[PDB]
RNA sequence: AUAAUAAUAAUAUGGUAAUAGAACAUUUAAUGAUAAUAUAUAUUAGUUAUUAAUUAAUAUAUGUAUUAAUUAAAUAGAGAA
RNA sequence: AGUAUGAAAAUGAUUAUUUUAUAAGCAAUCAUGAAUAUAUUAUAUUAUAUUAAUGAUGUACCUUUUGUAUAAUGGGUCAGC
């Protein structure tokens, strides 16, 4: 007889439809404090409208808090990236926005040498077997 | 003015908007618009239908609202109109999802056993996978109390763009989890949102593009990875293989030894082939003769059950699961 | 789950000894049942034993007062510490040499748990770990350690 | 021979005997353009690949049936039998009618101790498995045997017990494939 | 002239393609981590490999330098551009008080293989 | 004819004594909103090319910053006596 | 040598996870199995955190010197100065 071992499928983003990793960006600032002069000028400029038009699958907030500026980015996987933008000018805040946008939310990691491909599929040619070898050893 | 009156107006306005879901206010919700074309939904899918997908049959508040001392409070949901709801959409979504995945799995793996196919179909459209898909897509559950939104003065468009259903505030607080039905579970609510989306993408595009929702399903659901080899668990493969050989024209199978090494050792190696005549049906290894014979029998059965014909072949209908 | 299980906290008084001297005895009374650790302290030759025995008796009485049963109690954690405010005195040696003599005071604190709840739970947990442990497969699926390197060797 | 591709193998510019695991050698190997028949140096116990499915196991109207991929490297004439039954080497026999079968059943229920599977198997020239098929022992015989088994399992210490459950999980892994 | 039918009729396939002469061996729906920031490719854009060196199945192979681009279809999609973990090491001499820090945070580009089939 | 940011080509970027340029932490003085849905400190896990500051959770105090930022000063930075 | 608070470190006992009774050197870095704990998107063939399986590299810090692991000077440790 045959019994079934229940399992679940693995999400493979990109093979079918590609869902963009970032989902929400928050542009927090303060109306009092020199640390947010750059973010203020960014929000008053015409750049934020351009960013909305060009990337309209991302949800943009702007919020006022009595503290340092910030840039929160929620991603599909669930994590959140927060950037402190103290004492930065307009272009630097924009560049930090670029980094958050074009990044998956994965936790930063350390990679070994040549560790560049991660596949969840099996091997087209099976694992080497000494018994089923090209030519027998000695 | 008495602030209680102001909350009256806000509460009535929120109830009215949900009861109607006008497109004018639904189109002002950034969550809806972003959720709309993040998944590349057709331009013919009005944002109101997207909200209707997110809405849930929260018609009448239960008898557990009466006291939260028993571990249950529902303050985040407003009563919804019976006509505008996802109750009818999720049935369509469930019907579409079940048909396509079952059809597509069979087409790829004709000879699957019924039990294994049900497991494979479950894996693709399980309640958990659909719930995870919803969270991946960014669907949000309305958790803030209606009063809380009043003080913060939240426009209705935001609440209109979130998953709305009876939410058991105080669910996991202090570890006391009151057990309720599937109607009060976030997992079920999210899954039917995904099914609801599948339904709407069909109704709108069924007339002009018949194979549209199915293309969407193959884009998001069947693009996921699944190894059928891991869904099998045999009991008596040798007897079952013999029955298969008798049923078809194949000859009686005999398992023979090919190579061995370290016979008198802790971990020997034996290779045995199930010969259905001169042809070999299965290959198997192991640390014991009995283990190798079992592995070889399982391999032959697995190969039969998991055969994948080419897309250009004439459709092949399995003669049914082997019955011993 | 650890705190909510029944327990008895027994503290000693400021007793005159050193934390090394007490540890010699306390290491014996590790997991012993209190009803028998008392007897061992009774027949020990160490001056510290008498005061430890009195502490255990008080704990047994304490647990008997909370609701527990004296034969159900066993020492789970016994230890010692420095009580503090050690007096320092100068030792006068022969040729203008000086030493400092300290007079340690320590306290011994016990924790007694019920063998009808804590030990059963631990035994249950050990069984689950035993079931959860993987088998031994002679030709086991040992991972092929090492980056592949963008070459198909097999 | 359906395809006349030149035959090759996983080659390294170095000495494979001493440098099998050196990936640079395989990186630095260059082959002339074209097609190559490079056989797989592996087993196919759990491989669903289309290139290891037996010919007899594919549909009649399958193009790959003509192509001889699953080469019949091994010949049956020289591989000895492994854990094969007597009814397999010598054909099955159907020589018992209802009269003998009723005798087998009545004999077993009478006194299972004297009339056992082996005894009946030798008496009627049939397999012990058959006696299981037709004959059913008295419930008392099963109950004492089950109780007897439990006693044997009781005397085990911890090591033996753990080993036996270890054996049980290994069996599941064999059949899981 | 280049026979390919054995590779047409295969349930699984693998390709060895090179980006800037760095070989990567991939399958359907595998993830590749390129150790550099792709300025020309924006996140979400779809690439089209055209320097594939080897294409093969379990028992067959097709090697080219490069293989003709009309015989296959290999496309990869940019999923994200992230960075390696932050590492700092002190560089100093044996009897020198001054210690210098060599901060390192590499750039990576995540790629996912979307389609891989013969033509 | 400038400033910020980003591109392309080229050159340079070990360093003791030493020289030159630019920044960060703590404290004091001048100016200086906000507030228990906050502030300070400590632990853990993340973010920013990271001696720093930030996000979240936890714990304790305070109806509360000499708080952000620009200057002016240092009993202004310790494995080395 | 004021009063309160005090999860600051050194230091002691005990417990919890992991490793350790055929292996040899600044006690770490890298490569890599295994075990354990957390995780309200582990959808997992998941991610982190701890841990002396095993392999490679590795001659403490400062001062003075042409030159120091040097068996040349200084340092039991932590906190404040
Ligand atoms: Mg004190
Ligand atoms: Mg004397
Ligand atoms: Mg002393
Ligand atoms: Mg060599
Ligand atoms: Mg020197
Ligand atoms: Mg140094
Ligand atoms: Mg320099
Ligand atoms: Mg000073
Ligand atoms: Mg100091
Ligand atoms: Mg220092
Ligand atoms: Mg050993
Ligand atoms: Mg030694
Ligand atoms: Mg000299
Ligand atoms: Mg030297
Ligand atoms: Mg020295
Ligand atoms: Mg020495
Ligand atoms: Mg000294």
């Amino acid at each position: 007889v045959v019994k079934a071992i229940a399992r679940n499928s693995i999400g493979r983003n990109g093979v079918g439809a590609f869902v963009f990793p970032c989902r929400k960006i928050t542009l927090q600032f303060c109306n009092w404090g020199g640390s947010s002069e750059g973010m203020r000028k960014f929000l008053t400029s015409k750049r934020l409208d351009k960013w909305g038009q060009e990337f309209p699958w991302i949800q943009f907030e702007v919020m006022r808090k009595s503290g340092h500026p910030l840039l929160r980015a929620e991603y599909t996987n669930g994590r959140e990236k927060v950037i402190c933008v103290r004492n930065l000018n307009i272009d630097n805040v924009e560049n930090k926005l670029k980094l958050l946008k074009d990044s998956d939310g994965d936790i930063l990691r350390r990679r070994t040498k040549n560790d560049n491909v991660e596949s969840l599929n099996s091997s087209v040619r099976g694992i080497w077997s000494p018994l089923h070898a090209a030519k027998r050893h000695r | 003015e008495s602030e209680l009156a102001k909350y009256k107006e806000y509460y009535q306005g929120l109830k009215s908007t949900v009861n109607e879901i006008p497109e004018s206010v639904a189109s002002k919700s950034p969550s809806l618009r972003t959720l709309h074309k993040r998944l590349q939904l057709p331009n013919e899918l009005t944002y109101s239908t997207l909200s209707r997908c997110l809405t849930c049959p929260s018609a009448k508040l239960p008898d557990k609202i009466n006291n939260p001392t028993k571990g249950a409070a529902f303050v985040n949901t407003v009563p919804t109109n019976k006509y505008l709801d996802n109750h009818g959409l999720n049935i369509m979504g469930k019907n579409l999802l079940s048909y396509h995945v079952t059809k597509s799995i069979i087409q790829k793996y004709p000879r699957l056993p019924t039990v294994v196919l049900n497991a494979a179909v479950n894996a693709y459209i399980s309640e958990a996978v659909l719930a995870h898909i919803a969270k991946y897509w960014g669907i949000e559950v309305e958790t803030t109390s209606v009063l809380s939104r009043y003080l913060k003065m939240e426009p209705f468009e935001f609440t209109l763009g979130r998953l709305k259903f009876f939410n058991n505030s105080l669910n996991s607080k202090d570890g006391i989890e009151l057990i309720t039905g599937k109607n009060f579970s976030e997992t079920s609510a999210l899954a039917m949102s995904v099914r609801s989306i599948i339904a709407a993408i069909w109704a709108v595009t069924e007339q002009k593009d018949s194979q549209a929702v199915y293309r969407f399903i193959d884009d998001h659901i069947m693009s996921r990875k699944l190894d059928i080899t891991k869904m099998f668990q045999f009991e008596q493969p040798t007897r079952e293989l013999a029955m298969l050989c008798r049923r078809e024209g194949l000859e009686k199978p005999v398992s023979k030894l090919v190579a061995e090494s370290g016979r008198l050792s802790k971990s020997p190696v034996f290779i045995v082939h199930v010969f259905s005549g001169e042809e070999t049906l299965g290959e198997g290894y192991g640390s014991s003769l009995k283990e190798a014979k079992a592995r070889a029998a399982t391999d032959a059965l697995m190969k039969w059950y998991c055969y994948e014909p080419l897309a250009q072949q004439e459709p092949v209908i399995d003669p049914g699961t082997v019955v011993v | 789950i650890e705190v909510l299980e029944p327990s008895v906290y027994a503290q000693s008084y400021r007793i005159k000894s050193s934390m090394k001297k007490a540890t010699l005895l306390l290491r014996l009374l590790g997991g012993l049942d209190v009803m028998k650790a008392i007897s061992q302290c009774h027949f020990s030759n160490k001056k510290i034993a008498r005061e430890v025995a009195e502490l255990l008796q008080k704990g047994v009485k304490d647990g008997q007062k909370l609701g527990l049963k004296p034969e159900d109690l066993y020492i789970s954690q016994i230890w010692t510490g420095s009580d503090g405010f050690w007096r320092k005195r100068v030792e006068f040696k022969a040729r203008t040499r000086i030493g400092i003599i300290s007079h340690p005071y320590i306290h011994v604190r016990c924790i007694l748990r019920t063998k009808s709840v804590t030990k059963r739970r631990l035994a249950y947990e050990a069984h689950l770990k035993e079931q959860k442990r993987a088998p031994w497969v002679q030709l086991g699926d040992k991972p092929i350690r090492g980056v592949t390197g963008g070459v198909y060797k097999w | 021979k359906q395809f006349g591709f030149p035959k090759t193998q996983v080659t390294t510019i170095y000495n494979k005997t001493k440098s099998a695991s050196n990936y640079k050698g395989y990186l630095k190997h260059r082959d002339a353009p074209g097609m190559y028949y490079q056989p797989s140096e592996s087993i196919a116990t759990g491989s669903v690949n289309s290139e290891t499915i037996p010919r007899s196991f594919m549909a009649a109207s399958d193009p790959r049936r003509g192509l001889d991929m699953p080469v019949q490297s091994t010949k049956a004439k020289q591989c000895p039998n492994v854990l094969v039954g007597k009814s397999t080497v010598n054909g099955k026999t159907y020589h018992l009618g209802p009269q003998e079968i009723d005798e087998i059943r009545k004999l077993r229920l009478d006194n299972p101790q004297k009339y056992t599977r082996k005894f009946l198997a030798a008496k009627y020239g049939i397999s012990p498995l058959f006696v299981s098929m037709v004959s059913k022992p008295s419930e008392q015989h099963v109950q004492i045997m089950e109780s007897r088994l439990q006693e044997i399992q009781s005397r085990w210490k911890e090591k033996r017990r753990i080993a036996r459950e270890d054996r049980k999980r290994r069996k599941l892994l064999w059949y899981q494939a | 002239k280049t026979d390919t039918t054995p590779l047409k009729l295969s349930n699984e396939l693998y390709a060895i393609f090179k980006i800037h002469n760095r070989p990567y061996l991939v399958t359907e729906g595998d993830r590749v981590i390129l150790p550099f920031k792709l300025k020309q490719a924006e996140v979400g854009d779809i690439l089209n490999m055209t320097d594939v060196t080897t294409l093969g199945s379990r028992n067959y192979k097709l090697v080219g330098h490069p293989i003709n681009t009309s015989l296959y279809t290999l496309k990869a999609t940019v999923v994200g551009k992230t960075k390696r973990a932050f590492q700092t090491r002190e560089v100093t001499k044996r009897r020198n008080r001054r210690v210098r820090h060599a901060k390192s945070k590499g750039d990576l580009t995540i790629l996912r293989i979307s389609e891989l089939s013969m033509n």
